[PDB]
């Protein structure tokens, strides 16, 4: 739900066990680790930009299913944080299609040289 | 009205004189009506034996052509669970009959197909009401049936048909249609119908079918094996003696070429060449047992499908293998 | 780009009528709605091909294939300064119905309260956010209660994309349908929403046959007995890989049949229960058409219409 | 910012860079689309099935095939048990994955695919009269994890209504696919890039994302240990230069899948001590892995080649050791619970090595 | 000309008429005189993937009835559909004991209009066993009125007394010699310009499946038509098209067999699936290499085909076709 709602990207459930429940988890801490050292180093003073986009509370940072120690109603509030990180994503999501769409190449230029006008 | 039946329906017995191969079995029934001492009966059989057609009979002998007032028959077909027992069943064999004719009778056609709660609730439906009903029972499976049930009622055994009854009844329907079967043609249909008579039926309409003037023209075996797309023994005994003295390459394409002649089926080609070598005469037992586990595990993955030319390859090594002990 | 608009419900109460039912119908039948400010008139419009509705994907999941297009004659507005850079004076916005139904509900709970004010309407640029602007509402309340509206402009390159589906009009049959207001009012709108009766119907079956000289029947086939419906009252008859749908050939000269869906017989009878002068047109296999008249004279002036073109639910 | 697995995703056929003669014969089918068959794109995993079949849709369609929403769909069993499933839907095609309902994944089939068979899709005509008329395109992902029954639902699904619906299947294996399915699709094979085309594909990821590269050693390194599968080199690709500082050096450790490492481990354990004590530590590690929802013939899978590669062994143990692996994976397709299997083949693997 | 290359070429060139199916005349002329005899008996289509059963079943209603009759006197389910035991006694049971419609004037005389209706069962063999058995008596009761047409590809899955109950027609396999002349037909009718010899490979590779052979033959149609250089196509195209292995990679897997090292085997086999070949091909192209060659000895062919058996029979199970094909190739190696 996350991947869908805030990258527009969909996965299987099968890469998921297999690929992503391990790789996606380790990169989004790192990035959130680089994020909380820059911020940190700008606080006691765009290369990198696309590493402070990660949320803290949206994103996960963590091993699906927890790490495998294998040689080195719990169910019940999962599913509800799961629903209410999910209302959050719509939420995010909702307001995007109205704010601006893709549509195609237009004269915007245009546009702008014929601007509203509102007075009595 | 009869005309556009399909002949399994159509040569169905009327009468218990009609009905053959079942000498021991018609005989007792046929005088347990005329005595009147009906006792419980079951009739145990593989398909196409005659024993729908038999109880039908009887209940036609026993009632004359209103039968089907004082006959309740139930099949498979029909829902048949505890609930039923219960009610329409038992209400049934509780009810006065329609007009004081003698007792009543309950036909459980397929029986095996019903389940273990239904069968325990009918054992004292049955023993009750005995003085006024009398129930039958049909089956191919005998191992559906509780204890209790067979326990309850006289089995009669419907064998599978004899040449002999088999011969007769064609020459019936030969007779009855304007047909003509040449007693080769017979022997092959005998030989393939294995003792099912809807087999036989159904295989002589279809090459009533493909004659091009049926009024004339004569039934041949060439025309049966057509009909039904099996090989000639001839087929099967070039294709045994291929394996058992040719080459590997020979063998393949001796096979080829008899199954692409007339585009035979490899499964045909195994059961033939099976019964061909039961009355193989073999000095070495290890052959029989590699033959035959080797032939049914063969059998058995043809039967999910898979690779055809492998599948030949492979009864053709098996064969050899087995042989060469 | 000026959109000052004045409305009245105290004058002319068929033209306000007409602009709530149109409102209400696009509301019911998609989320967002098109609006045309022209010169002359004002053109509502309700298709899939809308961006917003697009995004829903309405066509290949669930067959919306519908098309309302109501048109409302300056004249309706008190007030209309509609001015522009564009062919005719045309400016394009693409609205959400919800908020504009809510705005429109709450003005008709104040109107029937015993206010007679008029509503101004005017697009303005929202500081707080193909720019969003603001469709800002005024009244009075007999206290100056004003509601704001997102809005979204849109360019002539997509203006013009938004085209209204043209039938054959030589190959289509026209009923003209008895007046609501008459004595057969009744009796044709219970008979329009018989089929609801049958909650496991989804599917009508309508025809029509020349021999009041026609003939008007909806046929149910999803059932485990043939339905027939007869309507035997007067009626007077008005004399890529893109690939063409497949119609079958025709039983006879004077009978053209169409299948479609419950909803949109449900759309219908809600159109027929709004106006007065109604006609339903029908393309053998191909569409059914339900178009609303209201008719307005001083120097006739222009007829409001209001047009749903109805796509085949299944073939023929 | 969005995985480098999908920021650099080719969105069109021309975009494509690697397996040139697919590309062509996929442009070849684009050319008329009207009479397009049923699709079968069968390949390694991780070869780029999903991207091609979304290029030739795109090609087919538009750039609009690629504005994905998701819809849930709800099925009722017979029992009443109420369960769900996701819908990847585009104006122009569906996506489903019908596995994900397990045994039920038939119901689907029946329900949900043949309505979008029966519905035909129709248009009001922008220019022309009359109506236009359009098949849907439906992807089924991971056909291969269908159930028989389902296989068997789809056939007269995509014979009757040919006119409103063109499937597109992709899978990993064939073998699990009936024949009569395999009958009614045009079957594509899909090979995986080789190492150069993805060393090629992960230096222009590094130009574009301005990691410094001490040599190009570093990206053939992570394309052999990806095996062939592009969607891993990207990951481990990004994982490298993310502990890396985005500076990448040939003492860099190269990542991979946790579940592997511990495959390795296990495998060595195996080869060290043979015992019923062994055995028992293995089971454990077996139900580790599977508490992952790790598919159990993936990690017999593993196990077997990881044993295999172990330089102490000889021929013989090798040999009997794929024997064991052939016989227990037929006896997992064949079984119900997988810990059977797995730890019979682990006993046998310990008897023959011992 | 658009709306009719709108379909796939196997549903376009679908046969219309009992005229157009092919290589199974043993039971389509019984079936064509059951149109004068009108004695239709119950029927059991069985065989190999697309062979001609439903085409056969449907142009025999269409011939029977017609468009307007067919949609009273037709009930079609299929795999599709739900069969339960509980569908079987009651829907099933209800149209077969519904009295026979009314045929009308232009019906009766522009059709034989037989006074039956017809159930078609396709893919019969995915019904259960007691739902099978539910069949049994609804047939013989009501065949007066309604005939009963099962189709399946195993035969086996059928319980007996329904197979007794029904007349059995077996579907032969469609090859380079019985079905070559309906290929060459649909190519010409698409303006197809091949090699001599290139329509007997393309049945040769479907093995027995004409459906099959007439996608090959789309999609080489395509190919050439994209190319649009006005050359013929060639068997090499074909051979790519169906998956087949080329001849260079099978000698390299056979000389790596021969050299008999486990480790150069598991590397070329770890290499050559990348590439994604189907197992099933690879077995059989092994299979028509080994047995074919006359440098090896009986037993050793004897060995080896029993080892291509069992590898298909587990292949066909549904397994990894990596170890598998190792395991063949590590045993043809030990030989
Ligand atoms: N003994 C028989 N004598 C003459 N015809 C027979 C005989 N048995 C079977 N037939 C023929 O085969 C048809 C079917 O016979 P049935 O008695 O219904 O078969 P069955 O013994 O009931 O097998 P099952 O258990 O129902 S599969 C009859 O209508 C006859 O045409
Ligand atoms: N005997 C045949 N004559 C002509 N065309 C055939 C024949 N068999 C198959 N075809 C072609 O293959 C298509 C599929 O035929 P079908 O009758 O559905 O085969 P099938 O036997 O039903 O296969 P299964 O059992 O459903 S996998 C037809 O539409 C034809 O284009
Ligand atoms: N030609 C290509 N160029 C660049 N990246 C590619 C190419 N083909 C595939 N990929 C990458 O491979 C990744 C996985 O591909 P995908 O289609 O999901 O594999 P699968 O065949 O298992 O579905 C994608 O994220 C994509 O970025
Ligand atoms: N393999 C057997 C021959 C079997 C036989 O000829 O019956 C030796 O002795
Ligand atoms: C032929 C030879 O093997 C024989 N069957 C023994 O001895
Ligand atoms: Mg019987
Ligand atoms: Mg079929």
């Amino acid at each position: 739900n996350v991947s869908l709602y805030k990258y527009n990207a969909v996965h299987s459930f099968r890469n998921i066990t297999l690929e992503f429940g391990y790789y996606a988890p380790l990169i989004r801490k790192c990035q959130s680790y680089k994020k909380k050292y820059i911020l940190y180093y700008l606080k006691n003073l765009d290369k990198f930009s696309d590493i402070m986009k990660v949320e803290n509370g949206i994103d996960v940072v963590d091993r699906i299913g927890g790490p495998i120690e294998a040689l080195s109603d719990h169910l019940e509030d999962q599913k509800k944080e799961r629903d209410r990180r999910l209302r959050m994503l719509i939420d995010q999501y909702e307001r995007n299609v109205m704010m601006a769409n893709d549509d195609l190449e237009d004269e915007e230029t245009s546009f702008n040289d014929d601007p509203i006008v509102d007075s009595d | 009205s009869k005309e556009n039946l399909p002949w399994v329906e159509k040569y169905r017995p009327e009468t218990l004189d009609e009905v053959y191969g079942q000498n021991e079995v018609i005989t007792t029934v046929r005088k347990f009506v005329d005595e009147g001492k009906l006792p419980h009966l079951l009739f145990y059989g593989p398909p196409g034996t005659g024993k729908t057609s038999t109880i039908v009979a009887l209940a036609r002998e026993i009632y004359g052509k209103n039968y089907s007032n004082m006959v309740l028959e139930l099949n498979a077909s029909d829902d048949r669970g505890i609930d039923v027992v219960r009610n329409q069943i038992k209400d049934f064999a509780s009810t006065r009959q329609i007009f004081s004719k003698g007792f009543k009778l309950i036909i459980l056609d397929e029986a095996d197909a019903m389940t273990n709660a239904a069968q325990n609730a009918l054992r004292r439906v049955i023993e009750r009401y005995t003085k006024n009903t009398r129930f039958c029972v049909l089956a191919n499976y005998a191992h559906k049936l509780t204890p209790a049930l067979l326990s309850r009622c006289t089995r009669f055994r419907f064998q599978p048909l004899p040449q002999e009854a088999i011969e007769r009844r064609i020459a019936n329907v030969l007779v009855h249609e304007k047909l003509k079967l040449s007693p080769n043609a017979e022997k092959a249909l005998i030989e393939l119908s294995n003792g099912d008579m809807r087999r036989v039926l159904n295989v002589l309409q279809s090459c009533k079918a493909t004659l091009d003037n049926p009024d004339e023209d004569e039934i041949s075996d060439d025309v049966i094996y057509e009909c039904c797309g099996a090989p000639r023994p001839s087929d099967l005994k070039a294709v045994l003696k291929s394996i058992l003295e040719d080459d590997w390459g020979t063998a393949h394409y001796t096979l080829n070429k008899v199954r692409s002649a007339k585009g035979l089926a490899l499964i045909d080609l195994i059961e033939g060449i099976v019964k061909i070598l039961e009355d193989y005469e073999l000095q070495n037992e290890e052959t029989r047992v590699h033959l035959l586990t080797k032939l049914a595990d063969i059998e058995y993955s043809i039967s999910k499908g898979g690779n055809d030319q492998i599948q030949g390859s492979a009864v053709i090594g098996a064969i050899k293998a087995s042989f060469e002990n | 780009m000026k959109l000052k608009l004045i409305v009245n419900g105290c004058e002319a109460p068929d033209d306000y009528k007409l602009l709530r039912t149109t409102i209400n119908t696009v509301a019911s039948l998609r989320k967002t709605a098109i609006l045309r400010f022209n010169s002359e008139r004002l053109t509502i419009i309700s298709t899939p091909k809308s961006s917003l509705n697009s995004s829903n994907n309405g066509t290949i999941l669930r067959g919306d294939t519908g098309q309302l297009w109501c048109t409302i004659p300056h004249d309706v507005f008190r007030l209309y300064t509609v001015i522009s850079a564009r062919e005719l004076n045309t400016i394009t916005m693409e609205c959400n119905c919800d908020s504009l139904l809510s705005v429109f509900k709450r003005y008709d709970r104040v109107m029937n309260q015993g206010s007679s004010s008029n509503m101004t309407i005017k697009l303005q640029s929202m500081p707080e956010w193909n720019p969003i602007c603001a469709l800002g509402i005024t009244f009075e309340e007999i206290i100056m209660h004003s509601f704001k509206v997102p809005v979204k402009l849109l360019f002539r390159a997509q203006d013009t994309r938004i085209q209204e589906p043209m039938i054959n009009y030589i190959q289509l049959m026209m009923y003209k349908l008895p007046p609501i207001s008459g004595e057969f009012g009744s009796a044709f709108h219970g008979f329009i929403r018989r089929v609801e009766r049958y909650s496991n119907v989804n599917h009508i079956h309508l025809m029509g046959v020349k021999k009041d000289d026609v003939e008007l029947k909806i046929i149910v086939n999803e059932l485990d007995w043939h339905l027939e419906i007869c309507w035997n009252g007067p009626l007077d008859s008005v004399i890529d890989i893109s690939v063409m749908v497949e119609k079958a050939e025709q039983e006879s000269s004077s009978t053209h049949e169409v299948i479609i869906r419950c909803k949109d017989w449900k759309v219908c009878s809600k159109l027929y229960a709004a106006f007065e002068e109604v006609v339903l047109a029908i393309s053998h296999d191909e569409s059914c058409v339900f178009h609303c008249s209201l008719d307005r004279g001083s120097k006739p002036r222009e007829r409001g219409q209001i047009i749903y073109y109805i796509a085949r639910s299944k073939g023929l | 910012m969005s995985l480098w697995v999908d920021k650099y995703r080719p969105k069109s056929l021309n975009a494509l860079s690697h397996n040139e003669e697919l590309t062509n014969f996929l442009k070849s089918l684009s050319d008329q689309p009207r009479d397009l068959p049923h699709l079968l794109l069968y390949g390694p995993n991780g070869t780029g099935k999903k991207t091609r079949c979304m290029a030739l849709l795109e090609s087919i369609f538009g750039p609009g095939v690629y504005r994905l929403k998701i819809d849930v769909r709800q099925f009722v069993t017979a029992s009443n048990r109420k369960l769900e499933l996701n819908v990847v839907s585009s104006p122009y095609h569906l996506e489903i994955t019908p596995s994900d309902m397990g045994n039920n994944d038939r119901i689907v089939i029946q329900e949900l695919l043949k309505e979008v068979a029966q519905m035909e899709q129709v248009d009001f005509q922008d220019s022309k009269d009359g109506l236009a008329h359009r098949y849907k395109c439906v992807i089924i992902n991971e056909a291969n994890s269908l159930t028989k029954d389902a296989q068997a639902a789809l056939r007269r699904t995509m014979e009757k209504y040919s006119k409103n619906i063109r499937l597109i299947m992709v899978c990993d294996s064939m073998s699990p696919i009936i024949a009569p399915i395999k009958s009614r699709c045009l079957l594509i094979r899909c090979p995986a890039p080789s190492d150069s085309e993805i060393s090629t594909i992960l230096s222009d990821v590094v130009t574009n994302e301005r990691i410094q590269l001490e040599t190009k050693d570093i990206l053939k390194r992570i394309a052999q240990a990806s095996n062939g599968n592009l969607r891993v080199s990207l990951l481990m690709l990004e994982s490298m230069a993310l502990n890396n500082e985005l500076a990448l050096k040939s003492s860099s450790p190269i990542i991979k899948p946790d579940w592997i490492i511990v495959i390795h481990k296990l495998t060595r354990k195996i080869v060290k001590e043979r015992s019923v004590n062994s055995l028992i530590e293995c089971r454990a590690v077996l139900y580790d892995l599977l508490a992952h929802c790790i598919p159990a013939n993936i990690i017999l899978k593993e196990l077997t080649f990881s044993l295999l590669d172990v330089e102490t062994l000889n021929t013989t143990n090798k040999s009997s050791i794929i024997e064991y692996s052939s016989v227990f994976d037929e006896r997992l397709s064949l079984g119900n619970k997988a810990i059977f299997h797995l730890e019979g083949f682990i006993a046998k693997v310990m008897c023959c090595l011992d | 000309e658009q709306s009719l290359a709108q379909q796939p070429w196997v549903e376009k060139y679908r046969p219309k008429n009992l005229d157009e199916v092919t290589a199974q005349d043993h039971a389509v002329t019984v079936l064509k005189k059951t149109l004068k005899s009108a004695n239709l008996p119950h029927m059991l289509f069985y065989g190999p993937p697309g062979t001609g059963k439903t085409s056969t079943i449907l142009a025999l209603t269409k011939e029977l009835y017609g468009p307007d009759l067919m949609k009273s006197r037709i009930l079609e389910l299929n795999a599709s559909d739900e069969r339960g035991i509980s569908i079987v006694r009651e829907k099933v049971k209800n149209f077969a004991r519904l009295t026979v419609s009314k045929p009308s004037k232009h019906d009766l005389e522009n059709y034989p209009c037989p006074p039956y209706k017809i159930i078609i069962l396709d893919e019969a063999d995915s019904m259960t066993a007691d739902a099978q058995s539910a069949l049994r008596r609804t047939m013989e009761t009501y065949s007066g009125v309604t005939r009963f047409c099962l189709i399946c590809n195993y035969v086996t899955r059928i319980i007996d007394p329904l197979a007794s109950r029904c007349s059995k027609f077996r579907f032969k396999a469609l090859d380079a010699s019985n079905a070559i002349d309906r290929l060459r037909f649909i190519s010409e009718q698409e303006n197809v310009k091949c090699d001599d010899g290139v329509l007997e490979r393309i049945l040769d590779i479907s093995a027995g499946d004409l459906r099959r052979g007439i996608t090959l033959l789309q999609s080489a149609s395509k190919g050439a038509q994209y190319l649009g250089d006005g050359k013929n196509i060639t068997s090499t195209q074909v051979e790519e098209l169906a998956g087949v292995v080329p001849h260079d990679i099978l000698i390299e897997i056979v000389e790596k067999v021969k050299s008999g090292d486990f480790d150069e085997i598991k590397k070329y086999v770890n290499t050559f699936m990348k590439s994604g070949w189907s197992a099933a091909s690879v077995v059989n192209q092994l299979h028509e290499y080994y047995i074919t060659n006359d440098n090896f000895d009986t037993n050793f062919k004897n060995q080896i085909s029993w080892l291509l058996f069992t590898t298909d029979s587990r292949l066909n199970n549904g397994t990894n076709e990596h170890i598998q094909l190792l395991n063949l190739l590590v045993k043809i190696s030990q030989l």
